[PDB]
Order: C-alpha cells, then sequence, then structure tokens
RNA sequence: UAAGGUGAUAUGAACCGUUAUAACCGGCGAUUUCCGAAUGGGGAAACCCAGUGUGUUUCGACACACUAUCAUUAACUGAAUCCAUAGGUUAAUGAGGCGAACCGGGGGAACUGAAACAUCUAAGUACCCCGAGGAAAAGAAAUCAACCGAGAUUCCCCCAGUAGCGGCGAGCGAACGGGGAGCAGCCCAGAGCCUGAAUCAGUGUGUGUGUUAGUGGAAGCGUCUGGAAAGGCGCGCGAUACAGGGUGACAGCCCCGUACACAAAAAUGCACAUGCUGUGAGCUCGAUGAGUAGGGCGGGACACGUGGUAUCCUGUCUGAAUAUGGGGGGACCAUCCUCCAAGGCUAAAUACUCCUGACUGACCGAUAGUGAACCAGUACCGUGAGGGAAAGGCGAAAAGAACCC
RNA sequence: ACCGAACCGACUAAUGUUGAAAAAUUAGCGGAUGACUUGUGGCUGGGGGUGAAAGGCCAAUCAAACCGGGAGAUAGCUGGU
RNA sequence: GAGCGUUCUGUAAGCCUGCGAAGGUGUGCUGUGAGGCAUGCUGGAGGUAUCAGAAGUGCGAAUGCUGACAUAAGUAACGAUAAAGCGGGUGAAAAGCCCGCUCGCCGGAAGACCAAGGGUUCCUGUCCAACGUUAAUCGGGGCAGGGUGAGUCGACCCCUAAGGCGAGGCCGAAAGGCGUAGUCGAUGGGAAACAGGUUAAUAUUCCUGUACUUGGUGUUACUGCGAAGGGGGGACGGAGAAG
RNA sequence: GCGUGAUGACGAGGCACUACGGUGCUGAAGCAACAAAUGCCCUGCUUCCAGGAAAAGCCUCUAAGCAUCAGGUAACAUCAA
C-alpha cells in the first residue's frame, strides 16, 4: 500500500522549502505528489484564441517526490514515519513514535 | 536503352511469389531463412 | 528405388581402387529381378522384385512365410 | 433474410462534402460511409428498414487508402466503402 | 450488471441484446454526425454487448 | 567504377 | 490488492471509482475475422468458386455444420472369371507443418599440408537428406585377461605422444592395465501345479514440497556551506536487515527494498500412500535364434594405407556344425583358458540452450558491446537468393521563454 | 524481286569522353512480303543451357553467372608494425 | 639491462572533492628521457595515494577503416540553337505565377484514348524552411479537405493452347524424376447500351430519352424429355485483284 | 441505303448577370452533287505451296432412366444480375 495518501497532512522534509506544511492534492502514478501551495513555479502560459485567451505569467504548484514529503503527526507537531497494521481485517495505517493509529 | 528490367506483376508473381516458394522445397527453406532472420517482408507479394 | 523386397539389400558406396590407389566413388547394386513366385495358399501368382540371395531365402524357407514376414513389415506385394 | 444483427452493423456512418450535398439536394440521393463487407443488397436492406425510406437503387465504391506521413513516420490511412443510395422521389430524409 | 443480467432467461437476452445494438447504432450516427459530446456512452454499450454475449453463450452452455 | 583511357587497349598498351 | 484509474509518443475531451463489480496482478473459462501444414475445389498468400444436410423466411434469401490426402482396422459393395482377388463407398483412430543446439543414420567435397603432386592428409570435416528424444546412442560378454583373475553400457584423469600404421614422408595414433563419477537387471524362442501374487502404465483419492498473485518488515535530529544535504561538525538509535536502486551533491535510520516470519479460492509438477483397469510372479521339466557362422571375389571400419594381418560390416557367389557342438585368445597348427552369435527391453553418471527467474564479472561503455542502447533486420540496395546502415545525454523539476521592438 | 517512309538495324564522319547518355546525338547509310519484325505467356541452369560459331549471350558481370557457406583457403610475395 | 605512462583488481566503508572531481585550455617550476608537480580560466561530480596484480597498454605512414573539414574555386556548369516582347493584377519583392495582345515551335505529334507499369502524382484552400541546377507569390514540394457511382466497359465466370501441378502409378541411396484420370493456365473462343446534359475533380457508371441480354419463379397452350455418349458448327494460311 | 427512334435533342448567334472565372433564357437553315479510304461486305473471291489452333457456349440424335409426373417449346407477369 501507498504510505501517504491523498488529502493528507505533509511537512517538507528536502527541497527549496523545508519546513512547509501543506496538504496533498493528487498522488501521480510517477511517485510524485502535488501539495496545495508548496512548490510554487511561475508558468509563462501562451494565450490561445480558441481556448484561454487571456495570457500573463502564472503561479501554479509542481510535483514534489513522496519521499521528500513526509507524513505530519500533528500531535508531536512535527514529522512521522508510517508503519501498516491488521485492525479487525482492515490494512491500518499507524504513525510510528508513540504508536498512534491515523 | 532497354535496361535490364521490365516489370510485370504477373511474371513476378509467378517467380517469386508465396506460392512458388511453397511449391518449391527449397523455396520452403528460403521462407524459413527470411522468418529466423526476421524480415519484415518475406516476398514480394506485400 | 532398387531395394530387394525380401532381404531388404540396397545400394551400397564403396571406391574404385586402381593400380596407383586412386580411390573414386562407385556404388554395388544388388542382384535384383521381378520374379512371379506361384504362391499355393492363394492360388496366385505374386511378382515381386527380388535379389538372387532373395530368391534363394524363398527357396529354402517357403514363399507363404516370407509373404507373411512382408505382410508383417507392411510393404505391399 | 438479412438479420438485424448485420443491418446495424453494416451502417456506419453519414457522408458530408459538397458533392453530398448537390447529390442531397439535386438527385434525392444519401452518401453514406459503409462497412467493407457490406453488399448492395445489406445496405439496401440496412437503409429500406433502418431509416423508414424506400430505395431505388444503391451504388457502392471502395474509398482507397491515404499514404500520410506523421514526423517522417510513413502511415496508410485505412478504406472504407462509400454507398450512394437513391430513393423514390418523396422519402426526403 | 452482471448478475441481473445473469438472472434473465434467453428471450429476455435476445431482446436485451437487440436493444443493446439499436442504442449502438444510434450513439455511432449521431456521434458521426457531430453531436454525443458523451463517448462513455459508446464504451459502455460496447462492453455491454460484449457482456450480453457472455450470458449467451453461458446459457447455451459451450 | 573504372575510367575508359583506363580500359581502352591502344592507350594501356602503348609500351609494349 | 487498492485510492486512485481509462497502455506509449501525448496533451486534451467525456468520465469511472474512493471500503468494495474502478483500475492493476494471478488461476480457470468464453470469443478468437482472413492467409498460413491449410485440409471442400482453385489460386498471382491474406482472394475466387462451390457440393451436401439441417433450421429460418417478409419468398428477395439467410445462418450453422460437414466435405483434403495417406496409413491401419471394420462394415457394405464388387470386375476380366464360376467361387475369390484387384477395385469402389462409408465409419473410427493416427500422421503431415514449425523449432536454436545436442543425438542416431543414409550420402559426402575441396582449398590446404606434404615446402611440386598422384597413395596419404585436410576428413568422415563442411554441406545435403532422413528420423527421434528430453536427452539420444550403447548396454548385460560367442568380452578381456594370462594359468592369477576381472565381471553390462556411458563419461573424466593416466597409461602415452608409448606400441604400432606410414610415398616408414607429411602426419595418424591405440589397447592391456590403473584412479574416479554412476550403478540394475531382465524377457520371448514352451508345457505343467498354483494364484494372480513381485514389477510396471493410465485413471481417480489423501499427505508433504513447491510453481503461477501477494502481506508484514527495524532505527535521526540540530547546526554551517550550499539552488538543493544524503556532505562538514556535534550528539543518538537499529542490525538474523551496512545486498541493491531512487530521492535537487556521497543516506543503515526519507522512499522502494533486504535478513526474517507468513500467505492459495483455482490449476499444475514432483516424492509418497491407496482403489480400479491392463499386465503377469514362484517352482519343475524341456528348448537354446540357418541361407546364419565360415569360405572365394570387390570394398569399407578398426590407430593398423594388404602388408606376415587377426577381428567386425557386406555388394556378388556358395555354405556347415548344431551342447557328443561352436566362437575368441592378432598369419597358422597343437594344448590350455574363457565365453555362447545368427531375437529383444532397460534408469544413472554424459551432450546442448530458441526460452524462463535470480545472482555474478581485474567484461564493453555509443567508431566499443549484439548488425541493432533510438519504432533495426528498419531505411536503402538487388529481378531474386541475399546484403544491410547512420542515429544515445537540456534541466533537479518544463519552471520549454507571457509581453514589447 | 526493285525504289522508298513506319518498323528493324548499325557502314562512314564530326561532337561528346569528370558526357544530355556506364555506348548516345547530328548528317548521310542497309533491309523493308520475308531465313521479317513485334506484344503477352511458357520452357532450357552453370562444366550446364543456348549459339546461321564471335568463346558470343545467360539481368551494366562470362576461357565457366550470382548468392551464402568450407574460410580467418593459401601466399617462400608486397606494404605496415 | 633498467624504466615512464594508460585502463582495470586489492590495499580502499580509507584519502581528496560543491570552500569545486574528471575532462578542456594557458602559465610557472622540475627530471638524462618516456614524464611529473603547482596554479589561473572553462567545467559541474567524481578522482585516487603507496606497494603489489592483469593487459583490448602507447600510431605518422599499411593506394589502412569511419566521421568532419580544406584545396583546385566562387573556377567548369546550370541538361537540346522551338524565341521571346509589352500592359495590368497579386505580393515584402515578378524575366519565370495569373489575365490580355502580339511573336515563334509541333501538328502520323511535342495532339486525343488506352493496355503494361506506377500509386493519390488528380481538384480545391493555404505555406515557401527543405526539394526545383536561378528567384518564386508557382509546382508533380509541405499541410489539410474533397474526389473514382456499372445487369451492358474490364476483371471475376464457362472453355481450352504452349506449358504447370498431378490421386493411383512407373522409377530413383534419401531428397526427388516422369506421368494417366483430373485440375490450373490467355496472349485466344463465349450474352447484352447508345445519343445528349452535368461536377473544381467520375461517367458507355449519375440524370433525361430510347433500348437490349441471360437466368430463376408463377399462370396459359401444346408436347416425348433426358449424356459424361454420336453428328454438325465454333474453326482459322500467304499473296493478289476488283466491284 | 431507306423508314422509325426524332413535333425530341443539338444548334451560329442574340438577350441578362457576373464572385468577369462562367452561368440563366431563347434559338433560323439543318439539303444536294462530287471525290473517297489502309475502314466494312470480306472468317469473301481468284491463285500458290510452305498445306494453314483446341475445347466449351450453340444446334441436333438417342442410351440408362421417367413415363397422364418430371422435363421441353411459345406467350404474359414478376424478380434477380
Ligand atoms: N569513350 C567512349 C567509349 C567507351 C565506353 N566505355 C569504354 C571502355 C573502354 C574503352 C572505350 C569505352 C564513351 O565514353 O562512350
Ligand atoms: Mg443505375
Ligand atoms: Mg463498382
Ligand atoms: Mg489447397
Ligand atoms: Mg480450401
Ligand atoms: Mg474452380
Ligand atoms: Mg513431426
Ligand atoms: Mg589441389
Ligand atoms: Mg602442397
Ligand atoms: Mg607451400
Ligand atoms: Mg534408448
Ligand atoms: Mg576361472
Ligand atoms: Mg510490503
Ligand atoms: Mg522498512
Ligand atoms: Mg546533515
Ligand atoms: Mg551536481
Ligand atoms: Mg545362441
Ligand atoms: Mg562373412
Ligand atoms: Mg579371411
Ligand atoms: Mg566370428
Ligand atoms: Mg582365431
Ligand atoms: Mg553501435
Ligand atoms: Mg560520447
Ligand atoms: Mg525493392
Ligand atoms: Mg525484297
Ligand atoms: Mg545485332
Ligand atoms: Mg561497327
Ligand atoms: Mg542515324
Ligand atoms: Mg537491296
Ligand atoms: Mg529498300
Ligand atoms: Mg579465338
Ligand atoms: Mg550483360
Ligand atoms: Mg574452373
Ligand atoms: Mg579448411
Ligand atoms: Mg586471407
Ligand atoms: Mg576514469
Ligand atoms: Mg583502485
Ligand atoms: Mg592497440
Ligand atoms: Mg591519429
Ligand atoms: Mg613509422
Ligand atoms: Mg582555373
Ligand atoms: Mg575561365
Ligand atoms: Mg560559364
Ligand atoms: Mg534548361
Ligand atoms: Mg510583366
Ligand atoms: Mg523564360
Ligand atoms: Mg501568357
Ligand atoms: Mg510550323
Ligand atoms: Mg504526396
Ligand atoms: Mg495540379
Ligand atoms: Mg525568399
Ligand atoms: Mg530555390
Ligand atoms: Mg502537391
Ligand atoms: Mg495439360
Ligand atoms: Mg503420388
Ligand atoms: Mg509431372
Ligand atoms: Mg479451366
Ligand atoms: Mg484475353
Ligand atoms: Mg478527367
Ligand atoms: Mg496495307
Amino acid at each position: 500500500a501507498a504510505k501517504i495518501r491523498r488529502d493528507d497532512e505533509v511537512i517538507v522534509l528536502t527541497g527549496k522549502d523545508k519546513g512547509k506544511r501543506g496538504k496533498v492534492k493528487n498522488v501521480l502514478s510517477s511517485g510524485k505528489v502535488i501539495v496545495e501551495g508548496i512548490n510554487l513555479v511561475k508558468k509563462h502560459q501562451k494565450p490561445v484564441p480558441a481556448l484561454n485567451q487571456p495570457g500573463g505569467i502564472v503561479e501554479k504548484e509542481a510535483a514534489i517526490q513522496v519521499s521528500n514529503v513526509a507524513i505530519f503527526n500533528a500531535a508531536t507537531g512535527k514529522a512521522d514515519r508510517v508503519g501498516f497494521r491488521f485492525e479487525d481485517g482492515k490494512k491500518v495505517r499507524f504513525f510510528k513514535s508513540n504508536s498512534e493509529t491515523i | 536503352m532497354k535496361r535490364t528490367f521490365q516489370p510485370s506483376v504477373l511474371k513476378r508473381n509467378r517467380s517469386h511469389g508465396f506460392r512458388a516458394r511453397m511449391a518449391t522445397k527449397n523455396g520452403r527453406q528460403v521462407l524459413a531463412r527470411r522468418r529466423a532472420k526476421g524480415r519484415a517482408r518475406l516476398t514480394v507479394s506485400k | 528405388s532398387r531395394v530387394c523386397q525380401v532381404t531388404g539389400k540396397r545400394p551400397v558406396t564403396g571406391n574404385n581402387r586402381s593400380h596407383a590407389l586412386n580411390a573414386t566413388k562407385r556404388r554395388f547394386l544388388p542382384n535384383l529381378h521381378s520374379h512371379r513366385f506361384w504362391v499355393e495358399s492363394e492360388k496366385r501368382f505374386v511378382t515381386l522384385r527380388v535379389s538372387a540371395k532373395g530368391m534363394r531365402v524363398i527357396d529354402k524357407k517357403g514363399i507363404d512365410t516370407v509373404l507373411a514376414e512382408l505382410r508383417a513389415r507392411g510393404e505391399k506385394y | 433474410m438479412i438479420r438485424e444483427e448485420r443491418l446495424l452493423k453494416v451502417l456506419r456512418a453519414p457522408h458530408v462534402s459538397e458533392k453530398a450535398s448537390t447529390a442531397m439536394e439535386k438527385s434525392n440521393t444519401i452518401v453514406l460511409k459503409v462497412a467493407k463487407d457490406a453488399t448492395k443488397a445489406e445496405i439496401k436492406a440496412a437503409v429500406q428498414k433502418l431509416f423508414e425510406v424506400e430505395v431505388e437503387v444503391v451504388n457502392t465504391l471502395v474509398v482507397k487508402g491515404k499514404v500520410k506521413r506523421h514526423g517522417q513516420r510513413i502511415g496508410r490511412r485505412s478504406d472504407w466503402k462509400k454507398a450512394y443510395v437513391t430513393l423514390k422521389e418523396g422519402q426526403n430524409l | 450488471k452482471a448478475k441481473e443480467l445473469r438472472e434473465k432467461s434467453v428471450e429476455e437476452l435476445n431482446t436485451e441484446l437487440l436493444n443493446l445494438l439499436r442504442e449502438q447504432f444510434n450513439l455511432r450516427m449521431q456521434a458521426a454526425s457531430g453531436q454525443l459530446q458523451q463517448s462513455h456512452l459508446l464504451k459502455q454499450v460496447r462492453r455491454d454487448v460484449a457482456r450480453v454475449k457472455t450470458l449467451l453463450n453461458e446459457k447455451a452452455g459451450a | 567504377t573504372s575510367k575508359w583511357f583506363n580500359i581502352d587497349n591502344k592507350i594501356v598498351d602503348h609500351r609494349p
């Protein structure tokens, strides 16, 4: 199973923006996630009269590695690691380091 | 000047076609060699 | 083919060796002849391509025995 | 008898062009792109029973593929059959 | 769709197949004429025709 | 291939 | 098994799915156009044309199935010819074609070496053809040995580059015996007591071990340089896990993993145990493979080139003894020794890799390594067999340059 | 049979000879109802075919085609090291 | 006889290195030489001491192999000695494109239709990078869209020639050679459509008008029908002459 | 050749627009003589020697067989190509 999933609260371990927190918007197949408000890039959008005729420079979010983002504990207030357990037949995910089920 | 290739599809197919290759025993060997090489086109038909 | 129906003799290869020992390939052919044998069990004449050694085998063993052997080996006659 | 399975499979598409529009407005003819293994009787039965019109005759022709180039990689657009179906003066699809 | 298609008899399956084929023809003509923004209907009808054929073959027992 | 004045015989065999 | 997904260049549109019919992976099934052994006839492969039998029609027609040849067996029918045979028709069973190499067999070169060349070598090699298998072949002494003995076949190391063969040149080159790998013996040629008993094949049924999907899998922070820390410095923790890969620079502790412990509804391999079918063991008496062994002529195989040449095979011509007999012991004779041809079956050790998985490398790194790291047997060339390339790298992430001249 | 276009051929001269062309152009030249010429198709295969015979022709190749193989033949010879 | 260097293995989970590695390009020092050392600039992530070990270990020559780039040189040439001139249009630009008026060339062809062969080159819109021996607004170039309509034309189909294959068969070490019954094989024999009109692009195919052929079914009338067999026909040369 | 097909079609031009490329409407005479093919009668006729495909379609006769049935001929209708 995947340790970091959609709509989690994550904290960036390494990169331009180490320490910033964010919420995962969607997870790509290539092991990359898009976290809202984290990895901002300045796209120069080309205006097209058929569709989206405004131009301008647009600041959007780019993909960051699932290895680079780590789950946020929110109890100890810092990053944590996720294991897997069986509770009542369901494979559930839990923070290590005080062993609390997510 | 009259050159050596005066083309004709009928003579081409009766000479080098797939059914002539299967008709002679060594033509089947030719097809075996070409399949073992991996040709896109075995005979002159396509 | 030049194959005896009874004894199975077929051509074999050898050499011509001359006085200077020059070796060139050659074939030994069996002494094949097409002979009509009178079979009494069927009141019939059966034609066989048989060598003279095969004819001697016929005369020793009996035509019925070798016809049974030929039928066992499966070849027609 | 030609089965409804066969009819619903053989009629593929309408055809739009200047010549098809002229044929419609002049000779009461519709132009249909048709699957290749369909015959004249099959096209006539399919049109007559699915469009609820009546057919005088049908004319078929096979449209050949086109050799195209996509980034210096040669390809071959495929064949299809085209059918000119003539109607009996009072149908007007 | 599979179980409720399986809980039908052969005549119901054949007329379901004919209805699905009629819908397939209508969708194909609309998409060729320049309508039918919804192509998932084309895919769904094709796969459902395949399902109906599968159940017909199983009910015939081959 | 080859030049015609090299294939020729009257000029190639010039000094026999 | 899952919170994501609708294969790639390749975005986009329309959507499906989020606790279980999304998607993905595995077992079993279903569909599987046309050509191709192609198999209903034909054919310029992917096309043309049918015959027959069922069933349906809106009376226009439509759907499905079968129809090749050869071999064996059986039925029916049946000539010259009176029975019979030859033949014909049908039914059932089997075969055909493809595949890298290894294996058995039928044919079989030459360049070359001899410092020329012819016997000889190259060489029973290359190549052609036939057939079979997971291996094949060979195999249970008419074998060797030496007066002592061994005990089927196969493969490796010695014997030994020895004895021998040899225009006694070039070259070819054993065996006896010894050390190992592996071990296994039986049946018909025929009658009787006896019960179907040992041993093998198919078909089921149980137990293990797998194979085809998978699950869990430990332990890190602060600070400085820096675009970015995995790097420097300080201080901790795991280790049956420091194999390997990725992550914005070099990570045991960020991710995938690894050691380890588990997992199978369904199909299948193997080793057991157990039913049915087919098969027969044990004991007594008897029998002991004939155009054969051998011989004359011509060849071939044995390291052995006809030589003093044993032995094996046979194209031609002959031709015994047959257990009170016969073969071999390197011309041949006598004595002695040892074995029993003219019927057959048999595992292992051994040979190879088109293909599958894992791991390795004092192997290569884009003129190298496959011809081919890239849509390569492609483009192109030739009527055809056939020949046959070039061409890898932005960046960490497209943030791939809005807008103005 | 004769003269002469189509058609078949190729006697002479010049041009061209890295050409417009791996055999032609231009101006003249020979046959032109015959042993003629031509279209489509078939057959003959490499020590072989075919040859009104030149060792001519057999796919721009012929005192023995082309393709793959024995093959890395051999080279007391030349070049390079 | 003694050595330098290069690639790779061990020493090496060591040492140097984002405070800048290899590589590239200069400078300075140094050894008898092959060479070494230090550093500036580009580079942007690897390199390797020391002592041993293994070699795809060192290139200027082979009419050497592969790529790149010079030279002759802005030289020869620009492909029939049938021939061009002007006005207007479009365009950034016109000797070449479009339209017009002249001029010239072919006219048993340099005109029109096919078979063979090719495959979208046909027509329309747009573009001028590359192709076109110059330019290009043009093209048989790029891109996109359209276009080929059959009972009568041709194939398919019936029938055979040369010849091919060939159940059985005869023959041959094997493969295979020939060949009967058959079955293929046109370049030949076999039924039937003409005139006018239309599209930017098809027409004996579409439309208008007027026809023709073969076969199946069903009524009517008369009636001996039937082949794989017999006969006729199909069915055939060269030249010439005239109506 | 003639009649019919054809009181039809086509027709020089004239009239009107034009996106000046071409469209829409109407339309008189529409005969005779002569010359004449290498084309047709002619797969003919005359002549010559070198003596000039095959099979099916087509017409016709019967065998086995069917025998007031099938089947055949002639007309009409419809369908199909
Ligand atoms: N020189 C002349 C003739 C020619 C052609 N090939 C030849 C070969 C050898 C001698 C002369 C020639 C030419 O070019 O046409
Ligand atoms: Mg019509
Ligand atoms: Mg058509
Ligand atoms: Mg066939
Ligand atoms: Mg068939
Ligand atoms: Mg046929
Ligand atoms: Mg087989
Ligand atoms: Mg020699
Ligand atoms: Mg020699
Ligand atoms: Mg020599
Ligand atoms: Mg065996
Ligand atoms: Mg003893
Ligand atoms: Mg896991
Ligand atoms: Mg883990
Ligand atoms: Mg750190
Ligand atoms: Mg870096
Ligand atoms: Mg014995
Ligand atoms: Mg003997
Ligand atoms: Mg002897
Ligand atoms: Mg003996
Ligand atoms: Mg002896
Ligand atoms: Mg390469
Ligand atoms: Mg490189
Ligand atoms: Mg080609
Ligand atoms: Mg004359
Ligand atoms: Mg000549
Ligand atoms: Mg001459
Ligand atoms: Mg001339
Ligand atoms: Mg003369
Ligand atoms: Mg003359
Ligand atoms: Mg001579
Ligand atoms: Mg030639
Ligand atoms: Mg020779
Ligand atoms: Mg050799
Ligand atoms: Mg050599
Ligand atoms: Mg290096
Ligand atoms: Mg090292
Ligand atoms: Mg070297
Ligand atoms: Mg160099
Ligand atoms: Mg030198
Ligand atoms: Mg000069
Ligand atoms: Mg000059
Ligand atoms: Mg000049
Ligand atoms: Mg010019
Ligand atoms: Mg001008
Ligand atoms: Mg000009
Ligand atoms: Mg002009
Ligand atoms: Mg003139
Ligand atoms: Mg094109
Ligand atoms: Mg054009
Ligand atoms: Mg320009
Ligand atoms: Mg240009
Ligand atoms: Mg074009
Ligand atoms: Mg014939
Ligand atoms: Mg045969
Ligand atoms: Mg034959
Ligand atoms: Mg025929
Ligand atoms: Mg013809
Ligand atoms: Mg045209
Ligand atoms: Mg004439």
